[PDB]
């Protein structure tokens, strides 16, 4: 993402093209054919790159929240807990991540 | 006037009020009540304040200009960097001691000639700073004595390049040339980067003026700095140095409009609502 | 080293909001002491292609200024919050409730009253009284202070060097700071 860093990251294959793209087309065609008996796969670096934009914000936001019961109620055989599950502005909550 | 060594000496030695010696006319306008604003402000003073100003007016008190004449000289030596600001009290007592040992009618006249001489010398240095030419023209013309005036090929490109070389040091008062050992250099500003090596660049461009992967990056740094001072007709179109000087003028003009494009895109990416981390990286990868 | 130098990368100080001082990018260097001329020449063309990007990134993004790393950025050159004005819908009519209460009615709870059609709306300035100056934030430290590619380093007379690379140097003192 840094324009400064792209000449030496792409040269050392830290961020750039896969081995199906920066190698010559004769060597990719060779490595596909001879793969079952002479593999050239681990000889060439493939850069996996995480995206910087439109994934994760930089504002103040907690990962896990804590929710005090609004109205609890204790019976001799049961216990009740009523919560406010407030999902704030521009957030999503998968209810699999929720628990008591 | 804030950089005047005798105005600054009046703000450090002369009183901040209206005495009847330095300001005789301004206090006689107030004693005799012929002032425009508040004429009757002198009748409303006690006799200790009112009669002591009349006595200093009809027969005024003499004074020593010697501490004021020397302090105008010291505050000009401290301004033209001749002394340190820490030495401003050391050389003030050193000069007051000398004009006390050797005091005369000649010396007090000679201090009066020298406080008008240092008013000029402070202003002459501050004009020479904003012009910024005298230290550079004598050392760029000293460089061009070393370089030959007749290249074999492309003399038309060479004599307009070295004339545009005189145009950087003239039309930029901060830029300077000098020597450090064998070679000469060119800083584009005081205490700034982009220092080209003139003796290494002109031993690289020599042999490239008519050619029509081979340039040292300080020669290309020189061709970047000389680009806004070079016309399209100053060098050729097909010549490889002339082809780059047009290419570096387009690169400056594109970087001048990618600067204004950057200030537009990032302004409307904050209000529209984006990541402030990614608004500043996706813009540069769109502009670079 | 002089022709293709290593860029001075700036250290930020989040408290003062200024740059601490720039040291060279020693930690991103690439090791070609085991390479030959077929690959040393290819890496030196990447050291130089990076330095062309940083001069291009500084010509786009860095504010043109005389003193590199100034100590008090002006208010016109600092990114400042300019929000929309706050529109306040005032809840109650003040002089229409002092006439219901003086007449004997007890008001409790809470147009919004059934006894008043009047509705007051107040618009207030959200931004500060004075524009802020003195120190740039993190995002403006990113835009400015692009790493300085300093060609032919320290070739001048003393005093014409970048002393503002040094983290001890006061610009308005022209001296390096000490322990007291």
């Amino acid at each position: 993402a840094t324009p400064s860093m792209m000449p030496q990251w792409s040269y050392m294959h830290i961020s750039g093209q896969d081995a199906s793209e920066y190698l010559s087309p004769g060597l990719v065609q060779f490595a596909r054919a001879t793969e079952t008996y002479f593999s050239l796969n681990n000889k060439f670096r493939n850069p996996t790159v995480a995206p910087t934009h439109d994934v994760t914000t930089d504002r103040s936001q907690r990962l896990t929240l804590r929710f005090i019961p609004v109205d609890r109620e204790d019976t001799a055989y049961s216990y009740k807990a009523r919560f406010t599950l407030a999902v704030g502005d521009n957030r999503v909550l998968d209810m699999a991540s929720t628990y008591f | 006037d804030a950089t005047d060594p005798a105005v600054r000496a009046a703000l450090q030695s002369q009183p901040s009020g209206l005495n009847s010696t330095d300001d005789w006319r301004q206090v006689m306008d107030r004693i005799m009540s012929l002032t425009a604003r508040n004429p009757d402000a002198f009748r409303q003073q006690p006799q200790a304040n009112r009669l002591s100003a009349i006595l200093e007016a009809v027969v005024p008190a003499r004074a020593n200009p010697t501490h004021e004449k020397v302090l105008a000289i010291v505050n000009a030596l401290a301004e033209n960097r001749a002394i340190r600001p820490d030495e401003a009290g050391l050389v003030y007592d050193a000069l007051l001691q000398r004009v006390a040992r050797y005091n005369s009618g000649n010396v007090q006249t000679n201090l009066d000639r020298l406080v008008g001489d240092v008013r000029e010398a402070v202003a002459q240095r501050e004009r020479a700073q904003q012009q910024g030419n005298l230290g550079s023209m004598v050392a760029l013309n000293a460089f061009l004595s070393t370089q030959p005036a007749n290249v074999p090929r492309g003399q038309e490109d060479y004599t307009n390049f070295v004339s545009a070389l005189r145009l950087m040091v003239t039309e930029t008062p901060q830029s300077e040339v000098y020597q450090s050992g064998p070679d000469y250099f060119f800083q584009t500003s005081r205490q700034g980067l982009q220092t080209v090596n003139l003796s290494q660049a002109f031993k690289n461009l020599q042999g490239l003026w008519g050619v029509r992967s081979l340039l040292t990056p300080n020669s290309r740094l020189l061709l970047l700095l000389i680009a806004p001072f070079t016309d399209s007709g100053s060098v050729s179109r097909d010549t490889y140095l002339g082809h780059l000087l047009t290419l570096y003028r387009e690169a400056i003009g594109q970087a001048h409009v990618d600067e204004h494009t950057f200030q537009e895109i990032t302004s409307v990416s904050r209000a529209l609502g984006q990541e402030d981390t990614g608004s500043l990286e996706a813009t540069l990868n769109y502009l670079l | 080293s002089k022709e293709i130098p290593t860029p001075y990368m700036w250290s930020y100080q989040p408290q003062m909001g200024l740059a601490a001082g720039a040291a060279q990018d020693y930690s991103t260097r690439i090791n070609y002491m085991s390479a030959g001329p077929h690959m040393i020449s290819r890496v030196n063309g990447i050291r130089a292609h990076r330095n062309r990007i940083l001069l291009e990134q500084a010509a786009i993004t860095t504010t043109p200024r005389n003193n590199l790393n100034p100590r008090s950025w002006p208010a016109a050159l600092v990114y400042q919050e300019s929000p929309a004005p706050t529109t306040v819908v005032l809840p109650r009519d003040a002089q229409a409730e002092v006439q219901m209460t003086n007449s004997g009615a007890q008001l409790a709870g809470g147009g919004r009253p059934s006894f008043t059609p009047r509705q007051a709306i107040l618009t207030l300035q959200t931004s500060s009284s004075e524009p802020r100056s003195g120190g740039i934030g993190t995002l403006q430290f990113i835009e400015e202070f692009v790493p300085s590619v300093y060609f032919n380093p320290f070739s001048g007379p003393p005093g014409h060097y970048p002393d503002q690379f040094i983290p001890n140097f006061d610009a308005v003192k022209d001296s390096a700071d000490g322990y007291d």
